[PDB]
RNA sequence: CGUGAGGGAAAGGUGAAAAGAACCCCGGGAGGGGAGUGAAAUAGAGCCUGAAACCGUGGGCUUACAAGCAGUCACGGCCCCGAGGGGUUGUGGCGUGCCUAUUGAAGCAUGAGCCGGCGACUCACGGUCGUGGGCGAGCUUAAGCCGUUGAGGCGGAGGC
RNA sequence: GUGGAGCCUGGGAGUGAGGGCGCGAGCGAUAACGUCCGCGUCCGAGCGCGGGAACAACCGAGACCGCCAGCUAAGGCCCCC
RNA sequence: GGAUGACCCCAGGCGGUAGGGGAGCGUUCCCGAUGCCGAUGAAGGCCGACCCGCGAGGGCGGCUGGAGGUAAGGGAAGUGC
């Protein structure tokens, strides 16, 4: 290969246009039906250790 | 660039470095290098014609004469060395210190007494020069300094 | 009333932590806490600490009520970079910049 | 003392019947009307001309042997994608495109010129659907 | 005595940068790109000060042409008829009358017909 | 009424009450000048061939000024040619008193 | 840095005074918020001033049918300050970067990422013209000597 | 014939790679955006302006500044214009 | 014209590379200055749609800054990227 190289410096406009796809999506969160805390769905509540109505995990 | 402290080594090869060519870091294109046409110790003196300085001397005194600012004095009655002594005299002679005065006299006691007044420049007549004449608004001279002046412009 | 915290010289690249700060700008203090707790970014840890600091400033020093607090403004500034050598092939040294961040959070009271 | 500039004009709808007219000599006039240069208040940087409806665009007329020798072409961007359609076949298939192509080639290029093209409504056959606008028939 | 640059260059650069406010990208932010853009801007303004005179005359003429044809004659004949009538209302005012005072413009059309 | 006058080598529709900048005329402020008339319009309608004999527009000179400064700049590439010229066009500001005719 | 001879940096400034911020709060710490000091604390030690490139936050105007050396001329829309002006730009007209080198460059020929700072026609002595003054068949001193301590004079050897 | 004419004395240069075109010749092949001279022109240095689709030297014409005024030049006047 | 730049009148010239010439701006330093501006705020910085100047530039006003600056007229250069 012959070492390809940027022909022109990217403008402030183009560099930031490229990053129009970089924003984070916020975490998907739902209230835990036992302790009302916000937690990811289909995961054991990290605050009261409950899942599927029963206690699974010590917290 | 020859009087600067660095060595005459060529900092990197002439060719094939991708960088500009350079010799030694004393060259004036380097920060910290020699300076190209900076000042060197110089003598600014020159021999102005004797007649020209003699003419200027007499003209500069004539100017004050034509203005009414040339005063000649017999002697300095009261003054014997003390600033307040000369001050008393200068008040009797219309020298209140509202105008600057070139005081030309061979009497050193008189010169010692006046030389600290901000409005007075002191000279012995052998030092009479045009710059100090034109510097000052008035010209006060001994008859003994008036005599020296006449002898020099002749 | 406004209350502010600033974490200065946090040793993390400004571009990375800004992604985290964009999540909570304009958010209520409680939503921001839950958002930061499950953000899979190193910078959630730093942004959380400044958010919690500022909310403690708002309650303890500025007569602001916790349950009214939202992120009225937040932003990341660049601190002085730590420059370090990265050896490369063929006797060449590169300079790696380990960038630093100033992290500002400003809280207000959403009267509702 | 500063040249007059009109406030946004209320456009006029005109109706032209193309039957028997010469293709280019009619396009030239539709171009004028779309540009609105027949209006004493003409302004080069606004759509303020007329709306022009045309019927019987399939009965346009042409001189010489242009029915067989006039070749519209389209290039698709692909190797060998230069398509050649004679005027005969175009009248046989998409007749309204004939007057449309000729009018468009006489409008200005750029944003405004593309908009004034949208103010042209070309139809084959005697009928047209713009009864709503009540177009004033024009003898051109 | 030594006379380093001091303030001189930063103040020259700022003059140019101020004049370049509004330009795109480094053309308003880099002294060098600003200066190159301003060289062009000055030349265009000179050339377009000349061109503005021609641009407006042509707009007057097209408008006068439309006002004339509403009376069954064309611009080139109107102008010759005004010449033979000795009327010297210019194209700026012809156009304006043509828009604001149709009745006066019509009078002027008659003079130009009568004077062929 | 309105009137087309000619001053400073240019033509202007004027009516009473109008303030107008024209090229610099030689008159002290506050005096009055008479402008030639090429056409009268409005109620009556008179057509100069080229100037209307009796007609006149009286205008008070409000005063004189210099236009806003224009940057006259010239540049030739690859030839180190640059010119910078500041231009302010003199003018007179007139108030139209009456159309006499 | 180099085996060695040898090469050879960068790096100055709180404030009048440490009065250099007790104590409380968040935080493991760093850091910050209050309190306090101070004439001043975006003088808080990463300290006078604090430009520019560069990065970010907020607001005004604007932008997803559009063809561009990026501007300019014109007109209209919005926003702002109060027969005017500023900011912005939708549309229309026009329009081939700078420098260098060349017969000829936008040129697909050279150089430049961008900003700030350093960076190139000088000095001595002679010469030659021109020029401002002094003297004029004459003009002029050199080294030194005396004086002065930013005073000037003497010195005629010599040179033209 | 009073012209950024001319002549004389002196100071300061830069240039000593030209190019295109018309005409006149040589060389070449009654070839070259070819080469070499002569007379002239323009570009060079007028890559400033109008025309010639675009285009240093073809046609028009020598840009001190301003004007939203008028007349013309080459070239144009069906639409883009 | 008035009378030796006192300003006015009318007229004509004013594209430009190498290059010749003329007039100015600004930077550092010296005389002016034992002066004068300055904490009621120096220099420097950041704005300005205002004033003067063809222009290089000079003013003025608001903010920053916190201790210097320096006229009319002249002199000298490490003088403008
Ligand atoms: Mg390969
Ligand atoms: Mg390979
Ligand atoms: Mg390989
Ligand atoms: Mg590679
Ligand atoms: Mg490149
Ligand atoms: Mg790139
Ligand atoms: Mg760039
Ligand atoms: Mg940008
Ligand atoms: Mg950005
Ligand atoms: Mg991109
Ligand atoms: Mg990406
Ligand atoms: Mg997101
Ligand atoms: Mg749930
Ligand atoms: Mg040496
Ligand atoms: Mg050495
Ligand atoms: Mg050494
Ligand atoms: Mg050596
Ligand atoms: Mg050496
Ligand atoms: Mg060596
Ligand atoms: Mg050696
Ligand atoms: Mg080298
Ligand atoms: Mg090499
Ligand atoms: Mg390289
Ligand atoms: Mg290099
Ligand atoms: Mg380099
Ligand atoms: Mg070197
Ligand atoms: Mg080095
Ligand atoms: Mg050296
Ligand atoms: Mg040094
Ligand atoms: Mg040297
Ligand atoms: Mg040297
Ligand atoms: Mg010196
Ligand atoms: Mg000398
Ligand atoms: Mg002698
Ligand atoms: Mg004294
Ligand atoms: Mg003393
Ligand atoms: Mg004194
Ligand atoms: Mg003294
Ligand atoms: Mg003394
Ligand atoms: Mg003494
Ligand atoms: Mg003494
Ligand atoms: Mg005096
Ligand atoms: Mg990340
Ligand atoms: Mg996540
Ligand atoms: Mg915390
Ligand atoms: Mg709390
Ligand atoms: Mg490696
Ligand atoms: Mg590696
Ligand atoms: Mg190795
Ligand atoms: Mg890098
Ligand atoms: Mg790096
Ligand atoms: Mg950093
Ligand atoms: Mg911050
Ligand atoms: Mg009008
Ligand atoms: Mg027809
Ligand atoms: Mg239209
Ligand atoms: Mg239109
Ligand atoms: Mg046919
Ligand atoms: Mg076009
Ligand atoms: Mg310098
Ligand atoms: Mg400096
Ligand atoms: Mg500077
Ligand atoms: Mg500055
Ligand atoms: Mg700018
Ligand atoms: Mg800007
Ligand atoms: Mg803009
Ligand atoms: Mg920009
Ligand atoms: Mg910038
Ligand atoms: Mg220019
Ligand atoms: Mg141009
Ligand atoms: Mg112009
Ligand atoms: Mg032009
Ligand atoms: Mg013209
Ligand atoms: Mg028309
Ligand atoms: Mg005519
Ligand atoms: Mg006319
Ligand atoms: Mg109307
Ligand atoms: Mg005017
Ligand atoms: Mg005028
Ligand atoms: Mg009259
Ligand atoms: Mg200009
Ligand atoms: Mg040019
Ligand atoms: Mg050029
Ligand atoms: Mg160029
Ligand atoms: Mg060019
Ligand atoms: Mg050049
Ligand atoms: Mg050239
Ligand atoms: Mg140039
Ligand atoms: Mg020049
Ligand atoms: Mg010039
Ligand atoms: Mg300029
Ligand atoms: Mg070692
Ligand atoms: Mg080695
Ligand atoms: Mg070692
Ligand atoms: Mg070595
Ligand atoms: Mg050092
Ligand atoms: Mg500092
Ligand atoms: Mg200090
Ligand atoms: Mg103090
Ligand atoms: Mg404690
Ligand atoms: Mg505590
Ligand atoms: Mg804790
Ligand atoms: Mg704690
Ligand atoms: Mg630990
Ligand atoms: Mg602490
Ligand atoms: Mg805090
Ligand atoms: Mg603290
Ligand atoms: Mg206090
Ligand atoms: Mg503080
Ligand atoms: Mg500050
Ligand atoms: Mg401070
Ligand atoms: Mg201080
Ligand atoms: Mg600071
Ligand atoms: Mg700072
Ligand atoms: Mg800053
Ligand atoms: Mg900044
Ligand atoms: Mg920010
Ligand atoms: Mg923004
Ligand atoms: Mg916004
Ligand atoms: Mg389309
Ligand atoms: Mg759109
Ligand atoms: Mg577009
Ligand atoms: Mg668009
Ligand atoms: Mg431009
Ligand atoms: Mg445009
Ligand atoms: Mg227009
Ligand atoms: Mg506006
Ligand atoms: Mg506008
Ligand atoms: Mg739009
Ligand atoms: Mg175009
Ligand atoms: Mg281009
Ligand atoms: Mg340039
Ligand atoms: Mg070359
Ligand atoms: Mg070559
Ligand atoms: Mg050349
Ligand atoms: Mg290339
Ligand atoms: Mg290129
Ligand atoms: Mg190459
Ligand atoms: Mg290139
Ligand atoms: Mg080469
Ligand atoms: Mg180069
Ligand atoms: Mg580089
Ligand atoms: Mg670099
Ligand atoms: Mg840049
Ligand atoms: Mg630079
Ligand atoms: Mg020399
Ligand atoms: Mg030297
Ligand atoms: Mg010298
Ligand atoms: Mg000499
Ligand atoms: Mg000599
Ligand atoms: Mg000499
Ligand atoms: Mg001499
Ligand atoms: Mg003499
Ligand atoms: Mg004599
Ligand atoms: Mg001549
Ligand atoms: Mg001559
Ligand atoms: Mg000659
Ligand atoms: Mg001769
Ligand atoms: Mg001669
Ligand atoms: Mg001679
Ligand atoms: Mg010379
Ligand atoms: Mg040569
Ligand atoms: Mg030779
Ligand atoms: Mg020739
Ligand atoms: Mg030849
Ligand atoms: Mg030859
Ligand atoms: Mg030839
Ligand atoms: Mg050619
Ligand atoms: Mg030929
Ligand atoms: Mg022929
Ligand atoms: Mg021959
Ligand atoms: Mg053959
Ligand atoms: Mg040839
Ligand atoms: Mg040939
Ligand atoms: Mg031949
Ligand atoms: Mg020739
Ligand atoms: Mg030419
Ligand atoms: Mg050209
Ligand atoms: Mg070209
Ligand atoms: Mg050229
Ligand atoms: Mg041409
Ligand atoms: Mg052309
Ligand atoms: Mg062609
Ligand atoms: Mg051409
Ligand atoms: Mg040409
Ligand atoms: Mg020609
Ligand atoms: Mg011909
Ligand atoms: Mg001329
Ligand atoms: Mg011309
Ligand atoms: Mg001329
Ligand atoms: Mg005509
Ligand atoms: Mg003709
Ligand atoms: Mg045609
Ligand atoms: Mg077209
Ligand atoms: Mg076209
Ligand atoms: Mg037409
Ligand atoms: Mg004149
Ligand atoms: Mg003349
Ligand atoms: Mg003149
Ligand atoms: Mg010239
Ligand atoms: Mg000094
Ligand atoms: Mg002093
Ligand atoms: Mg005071
Ligand atoms: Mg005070
Ligand atoms: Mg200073
Ligand atoms: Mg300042
Ligand atoms: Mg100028
Ligand atoms: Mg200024
Ligand atoms: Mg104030
Ligand atoms: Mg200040
Ligand atoms: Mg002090
Ligand atoms: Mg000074
Ligand atoms: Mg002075
Ligand atoms: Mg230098
Ligand atoms: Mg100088
Ligand atoms: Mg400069
Ligand atoms: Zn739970």
């Amino acid at each position: 290969a012959k070492h390809p190289v940027p022909k022109k410096k990217t403008s402030k406009a183009r560099r930031d246009a490229r990053r129009s796809h970089h924003a984070l999506t916020p975490p998907t969160l739902v209230p835990c039906p036992e302790c009302k805390a916000m937690k990811p769905p289909h995961t054991v509540c990290p605050e009261c250790g409950y899942y599927a109505g029963r206690k699974v995990l010590e917290v | 660039r020859g009087e600067v402290a660095y060595s005459g080594r060529k900092i990197w090869p002439q060719k094939h470095t991708g960088r500009a060519r350079h010799g030694d870091i004393g060259a004036p294109i380097f920060v910290g290098g020699g300076v190209v046409f900076g000042p060197k110790p110089r003598d600014y003196s020159y021999t102005l014609p004797k007649k020209v300085r003699k003419k200027g001397l007499a003209m500069a005194v004539a100017d004050r004469a034509r203005e009414g600012k040339l005063l000649l004095v017999e002697a300095f009655a009261g003054v014997n060395g003390k600033t307040k002594e000369f001050l008393a005299w200068a008040k009797e002679a219309g020298l209140d210190g509202s105008e600057s005065v070139l005081l030309v006299t061979g009497n050193e006691l008189v010169r010692r007494a006046a030389r600290n007044l901000p409005w007075v420049v002191t000279l012995a007549p052998e030092g009479l020069n045009v710059y100090d004449i034109v510097r000052t608004e008035r010209l006060v001279m001994d008859l003994d300094a008036w005599e020296v002046f006449q002898n020099r412009i002749g | 009333m406004e209350a502010k915290a600033i974490a200065r010289y946090v040793r993390i690249s400004p571009r990375k932590v800004r992604l985290v700060v964009d999540l909570i700008r304009g958010k209520s203090l409680e939503e921001a806490r839950n958002i930061l707790r499950y953000t899979n970014k190193r910078g959630a840890y730093f942004v959380a600490k400044v958010l919690e600091s500022a909310a403690a400033n708002a309650v303890n020093n500025h007569d602001m009520l916790e349950d009214r607090l939202y992120v009225k403004a937040a932003y990341v500034d660049e601190g002085p970079a730590l420059k370090r050598v990265l050896p490369r092939a063929r006797g060449r040294a590169d300079i790696i910049k380990k960038r630093t961040s100033h992290i500002t959070v400003i809280l207000g009271e959403k009267h509702g | 003392m500063k040249t007059y500039v009109p406030k946004q004009v209320e456009p006029r709808w005109v109706l032209i019947d193309a039957e028997g007219k010469t293709l280019g000599r009619l396009a030239t006039k539709i171009a004028t009307l779309l540009r609105g240069k027949h209006r004493p208040d003409w302004t080069p940087n606004v759509a303020m001309g007329d709306f022009v409806v045309v019927v019987n665009a399939d009965k346009i007329r042409v001189t010489g042997k242009k029915l067989e020798q006039k070749i519209y072409t389209r290039y698709s961007g692909y190797p060998g994608g230069l398509k050649k359609i004679p005027l005969e076949k175009m009248l046989a298939t998409h007749p309204e495109r004939v007057l449309e192509h000729a009018v468009k080639g006489m409008l200005p290029k750029g944003p405004l010129g593309r908009r004034l093209f949208k103010r042209l409504k070309v139809y084959a056959g005697p009928d047209h659907p713009h009864q709503a606008q009540r177009p004033e028939k024009l003898e051109v | 005595p030594r006379a380093k640059t001091g303030v001189v260059r930063r103040r020259k650069h700022k003059k140019i940068l101020k004049l370049a406010k509004g330009y795109w990208g480094l053309r308003s932010k880099s002294f060098r790109k600003a200066r190159e853009t301003l060289f062009a801007a000055g030349n265009y303004a000179y050339a377009h000060r000349k061109r503005r005179k021609r641009d407006f005359r042509r707009l007057w003429i097209v408008r006068i042409n439309a006002a004339c044809r509403q009376h069954g004659l064309n611009y080139s004949t109107f102008i010759h008829g005004l010449k033979k009538a000795g009327i010297e209302v210019d194209r700026k005012n012809l156009a304006d009358l043509a828009v604001r005072e149709p009745q006066v413009f019509a009078e002027l059309v008659e003079r130009a017909k009568a004077a062929q | 009424m309105f009137a087309i006058v000619k001053t400073g080598g240019k033509q202007y529709r004027v009516e009473p009450g109008l303030k107008l900048r024209v090229e610099k005329l030689d008159a002290e402020p506050g005096a009055t000048v008479e402008l030639p008339v090429l056409l009268l319009g409005g109620e009556k309608t008179v057509v100069g061939t080229p100037v209307v004999e009796g007609a006149s527009v009286v205008a008070e000179v409000l005063g004189h000024g210099r236009g806003k400064k224009i940057l006259v700049s010239k540049f030739k590439a690859k030839v180190q040619y640059r010119r910078k010229k500041g231009h302010r066009q003199p003018y007179t500001e007139l108030l139209i008193k009456e159309i006499r005719g």
